[PDB]
């Protein structure tokens, strides 16, 4: 896994580095490592691909050495480095096509593929080169147990979960009470209604409450937290928990009273947050607790008093929100967000070459089902998996 | 620089892989850039063979 | 923490190999290693303890070597080796019982106590020694993220969780139908109950259901699968589950018909046993399924019809058990079961030195509150604690 992206990050400096006319000593410890790995991969057959519709190719390196003689480079030695840089470039792209594709529920942070087993030897450990970027890095820290962090933009912690709950409830449907949530990417829309707008609640308040546990522990997360929840402020009629009749939903939207957000890590209160909307921060958690409480304005005007009787018929519901969206987070395990495209890497690759269904991985790359039970198994083949995406990214655009 | 190997043969067998044409640049360069390790506290050398 | 086991396993050794009369051969290869452990540790000075009521203890250690010129080893050598091994002893429970008792919520795996961060230096690794018990093998092993396994006999992995269901119920009691359990230890006993015996059933036949998530992954387990679950078997009253009224519970015990017991992993039926008791065995799982179902027996004796009427009184009412009991089991991560006692040590030493709650234990060492939220943090603290406790519990019996 060291060896390939050292591999692959020397031939995309030499792709960038190893240009017409440039000078040598810019180029001359990049030379010397592209020598050091013909040296080292010359003599040696490889065999990729041979599941799905992944083709079997069958890989010989026998290369000359590139000239360390000019003072700037040439024409000839930028057409011959071409030559020697394509055809390491496609063994390295269908390497990581053959190991993206792999998987196994014994030992996933273990090379699957034939032709990595073969480079995690001693004889390829001179192909070394520098391991700068992030997976590379956060993989040879955790090959030591150390402490690692991968930054996300808006990552994908929760699985899609469309539901509801209804605490106070009859087959009328007529004077409903609980609470209703949207769990998608980055961002928990929850809000709780009350048909009676706590006419007969004590002190006029219902409380309402929220409880979120994610499956890693995310770490300095800068969180947007805003009243009001959007999607569930206008008219619909819901299926029932049965699915067999539905109902109907008016919302009029009052302000969230006492909003408490609380971010608990194994059970202790880590952060809390009490009616404090905008940007808040959230340093260390792993449950995202939110109380908000409906409270009947004790004043309203004629257009207001007309919504809310004090007998049945309640055709304006009351109905409170909010909306928290984690921006960016630093997790230790592996996941999705918005800004890499590492994961639609895996499924181009898995979907390209029409793959079997293995152990590990859902059925068609799922994230729902695959963030919904996140094994450490799971976690061991996604970081694997996506690591060996971040090298073909590098290499194949 | 300075250099130090520590044998007569050593120091002959540097000299032949140095002059052939048939050993690596990496290598070729590297026999004209090792360098002894002489530490005159905690009484240790290191030299090149 | 090698060099603390390498210290411990020496100490064993030197108790047991230097004794008097015994022939130089036999312990030639030990002298030296304790030598070479007496030479590192010259010149260097520990402070131990500082938390709680564990006593502030200064080390100092300042020995001659131990001679390499006998054939016998004469009770000279015997009494001063005696000495020596006595000081580092006390030297190494004190440190041990530093390390114990600490832990950390950032990087629980790291040593916390002065004395061990000291000894986790290069100066100190050549003390260290064969790393040969279960417990600094699999430290070892999980420091360079590889695949472990703690064998278990009876492994605590269910919190006490003793508890029932109702599928079927009303404020008068007489009339219900539903689930009730016992997970303790590594033992499930459940028992599906109707008071109709299946009278307004279809096909006369009500399927119960019992879905046990475990917290981490079982590898390998025998199983001791029994029907007719003994502890509720016999007539009881039990409060209501807002605990305000009590109802009576008087069974009469049906066999479990057509009895499925399913091991998912990851919502994936790695094993299943239909209708087959004894000793069973699962080989990777962590959600175990028990499906049995109640069967109104279509031909009854005059002693069996009076008990079942086709009307409203029912004094006997229909149940039906089961009883799972995992045996032994292979663990990834650290448990406690019937057959180690570190969990006491560590709750022993916890205990006698008063040591206030801190960040990630529970208060008390609750077993059952530590197993029911059994965070990554607390499975790292809880495995470097466990393997500190079997390194004393070598040398303190
Ligand atoms: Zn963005």
């Amino acid at each position: 896994m060291d060896v390939l992206y050292s591999l692959s990050k020397t031939l995309k400096d030499a792709r960038d580095k190893i240009v017409e006319g440039t000078l040598y000593s810019n180029v001359s410890d990049l030379i010397q490592q592209f020598n050091q790995m013909i040296i080292t991969m010359n003599g040696n057959e490889f065999q990729t691909g041979g599941i799905g519709n992944l083709p079997i190719r069958n890989w010989n390196f026998n290369f000359g050495l590139l000239g360390t003689t000019l003072l700037n480079l040439d024409a000839n030695y930028v057409e011959t480095a071409r030559n020697t840089i394509d055809y390491f470039v496609d063994f390295v792209d269908n390497v990581c096509m053959d190991e993206m594709v792999r998987e196994s529920q014994r030992n996933g942070i273990a090379p699957q593929s034939d032709s990595l087993r073969k480079l995690s030897a001693i004889k390829f450990k001179r192909i070394n080169f520098d391991n700068s970027s992030e997976y590379i890095e956060n993989w040879n820290l955790q090959n030591r147990r150390q402490r690692t962090g991968f930054t996300f933009h808006k990552p994908n912690i929760f699985p899609y979960s469309a539901s509801f709950t209804l605490n106070r409830s009859q087959p009328a449907h007529d004077n409903l009470m609980g609470t209703m949530w949207l769990n998608a990417g980055s961002e928990i829309q929850v809000a709780g209604f009350d048909y009676s707008c706590a006419i007969n609640a004590p002190a006029n308040i219902q409380q309402f409450e929220h409880i979120v546990p994610l499956r890693r522990v995310l770490t300095t997360a800068t969180i947007t937290l805003l009243p009001d929840a959007e999607r569930f402020s206008f008219p619909r009629v819901i299926n029932s928990a049965d699915g067999a009749t539905t109902w109907f939903f008016n919302p009029v939207i009052l302000r969230p009273n006492n909003v408490e957000v609380e971010f608990l890590l194994n059970g202790q209160i880590i952060n809390t947050y009490q009616a404090r909307f905008g940007t808040i921060v959230a340093r260390n958690f792993d449950t995202i607790r939110l109380s908000f409480q409906l409270m009947r304005p004790p004043n309203m005007t004629p257009a207001v008093a007309v919504l809310f009787p004090n007998a049945q018929p309640f055709e304006h519901h009351a109905t409170v929100g909010l909306t928290l969206r984690i921006e960016s987070a630093v997790c230790e395990s592996v996941l999705a967000d918005a800004s890499e495209t590492l994961l639609a890497n895996v499924t181009s690759v898995r979907q390209e070459y029409a793959i079997p269904v293995g152990p590990v991985f859902p059925p068609g790359m799922n994230w729902t089902d695959l963030i919904t039970n996140y094994s450490p198994s799971r976690e061991d083949n996604l970081q694997r998996v996506f690591t060996v995406a971040s090298i073909r990214s590098m290499l194949i655009k | 620089d300075a250099g130090k190997v520590v044998d007569s043969e050593t120091a002959a067998i540097c000299d032949a892989i140095f002059q052939d044409e048939e050993t690596e640049g990496a290598v070729r360069r590297f026999i004209a850039e090792m360098r002894q390790r002489v530490q005159a506290d905690r009484n240790v050398v290191n030299y090149p063979s």
